[PDB]
């Protein structure tokens, strides 16, 4: 029963507009949600810490409200929002919510939401899978066969993809993500054994543009 | 003239000291905070007029950072020093210029020197499963025996986790294929992971507690150094190599290949424009790969995978 933080894949924002990162804590009783920085190249730290009872922030060194701002989000309960003011290029990174748990000897943080900063406006174009089934002769070959899903033409260049039958996901191999300007792909394989082929497994992917949701699809 | 505050803290940090009086006009009495280092130089650092903050003089050598603050409801006199440094450690008393000689039983500030936290992480690579990864951090600007110190690991796409960590009456030696230890005299810390997994890649993170002690505290990171992990090295294995179609758009699925080092490439003769391979590990210790392009549905196509000593081609008609 340990404590979860569930992030946004990613945002990405026009240059000077605003930033909601959204993070949903489960299972979480310590009255204070942490959020951190990790720029490409810096060590990462804390921008600052908001109390989920009182609404007090504590910003750390060099950062203040002009610039983030950290709240509980009214509407579906347990949000908590950090609201990065006035997008800069050098405000691009990585956004985490974390918190301490297991009496406060150790630290939780969130998948992670990746801050994108464009400098003018952006199409938010959403994944398209094509979906390649096993052949007949890859099981005749190979006693197994694989699911090849490709993930097409996408913006922006983030995605997470998953597989599950189970509850924990399985084991597939992730391909790198290839593209440029705006269109981004990426393919993902699951090579299944001649005795699962008949389950029914069910694929999960999750992109900006989806929300906090995930997609599936059956077989 | 009873007075409160007076705690342990370091150079950067504010305190606020506080001070009840009962038994007199307090509201008609102006009152002073004095401040002697060490004792035995008991100078005028700050005046107020209780009545209200009409002549308010601190300004010996605290200036800028003194308030003194009345309230007479609760009988507080406060003097909050923003921006304390090494010679405000003292005993604070509580009392053109006003004559103040009543004193009283001053608290005692001590003020600690500066913490920097410099963190290096050190030993990083590229390694194979199965090896044994020893990483270093060296550790310098703050006390260590007391301190609290942890590994991380930042894996993209995945969220940070803590590895493994000590306290200061730690003396536990985590056993596992996680492995914290530290060295006292050279001020350092050590990371250890025998036969490294395959979700045992990304950065590795020294980092410090620091805070009021409280769930307020935050986490002190180092640069961090980097960890890729490969596959154990086994004898070559040529690749299966298989073409699945789909409504314009075919993939070639190579297999069972270390190395990894070939050419795979979709052509009858006539070389594909969207075509991309993407080349991972599977969970047997060798590469698989997949090459994927666009052909229509008439269309005929080829693939030709050329793995060192080898060179497997498929073909699919019309
Ligand atoms: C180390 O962890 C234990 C966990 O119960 C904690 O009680 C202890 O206070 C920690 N060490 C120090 C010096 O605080």
């Amino acid at each position: 029963s340990c404590a979860h933080m569930k992030q946004q894949v990613s945002f990405t924002g026009i240059q000077g507009d605003s930033a909601r990162i959204t993070c949903q804590v489960s299972n979480a009783v310590s009255y204070w949600i942490h959020w951190y920085r990790f720029q490409d190249g810096k060590p990462p730290q804390r921008l600052l810490c908001l109390s989920r009872e009182s609404g007090e922030l504590l910003f750390d060194e060099g950062f203040g409200s002009n610039k983030f701002h950290a709240f509980k989000d009214q509407f579906n309960g347990e949000k908590f929002i950090l609201l990065i003011k006035k997008l800069e290029v050098r405000d691009s990174g990585m956004y985490y919510c974390a918190i301490w748990d297991w009496d406060g000897l150790v630290k939780v943080f969130g998948e992670g939401t990746r801050l994108i900063v464009t400098e003018s406006a952006f199409k938010k174009k959403p994944p398209k899978p094509i979906f390649f089934l096993p052949t007949s002769e890859e099981i005749k070959q190979k006693q197994s066969g694989t699911y090849i899903c490709l993930l097409e033409d996408f913006f922006p260049n983030v995605v997470k993809t998953y597989w599950k039958e189970n509850s924990q996901p399985l084991d597939a191999q992730f391909g790198p993500i290839t593209g440029g300007g705006n269109s981004y792909s990426q393919v993902s394989w699951l090579t299944v054994k001649e005795d699962v082929l008949r389950k029914n497994l069910t694929y999960f992917y999750q992109h900006e543009d989806l929300g906090m949701e995930p997609k599936a699809f059956s077989i | 003239l009873l007075e409160s505050g007076g705690k342990v803290t370091h150079e950067g940090q504010s305190v606020t000291l506080t001070c009840k009086a009962s038994g007199f006009n307090f509201k008609d009495y102006a009152m002073s905070w004095h401040w002697n280092p060490s004792g035995s130089n008991r100078q005028f650092v700050a005046s107020i007029s209780p009545k209200t903050g009409s002549k308010r003089e601190y300004k010996p050598s605290i200036q800028g950072r003194a308030l003194i603050t009345r309230n007479n409801e609760a009988n507080t006199v406060s003097l909050t020093l923003r921006q304390l440094r090494k010679e405000d450690s003292g005993i604070y008393y509580c009392a053109l210029a006003e004559q103040w000689e009543n004193f009283g039983p001053g608290t005692e500030l001590t003020v600690l020197p500066l913490e920097k936290t410099l963190l290096t992480e050190s030993g990083g690579g590229t390694y194979q499963a199965g090896k044994t990864l020893s990483l270093k951090c060296q550790t310098s600007g703050f006390q260590f025996k007391t301190s609290q110190l942890d590994w991380y690991l930042w894996t993209p796409g995945h969220a940070p986790l803590w590895l493994t960590g000590l306290n200061s009456s730690s003396t536990d030696a985590t056993e596992g294929r996680i492995t914290s230890s530290r060295e006292d005299n050279k001020n350092q810390i050590f990371l250890q992971i025998e036969d490294l997994g395959l979700r045992d890649s990304g950065q590795y993170h020294c980092a410090r507690r620091v805070g009021n002690g409280d769930d307020t505290d935050k986490l002190v990171f180092g640069l961090g150094t980097r960890v890729i992990v490969e596959p154990r090295p086994a004898a070559p294995l040529s690749p299966s190599v298989f073409l699945v179609r789909d409504q314009d758009a075919v993939a070639c699925l190579i297999r069972n290949f270390y190395p990894k080092e070939l050419h795979v490439s979709l052509t009858s003769g006539t070389l594909i424009s969207a075509q991309s391979l993407s080349l991972a590990p599977t969970a047997s210790g060798t590469y698989s790969a997949i090459h994927i392009g666009r052909v229509g549905e008439n269309d005929a196509i080829t693939c030709s995978v050329k793995h060192l000593g080898k060179e497997i081609h498929m073909s699919h008609q019309a």
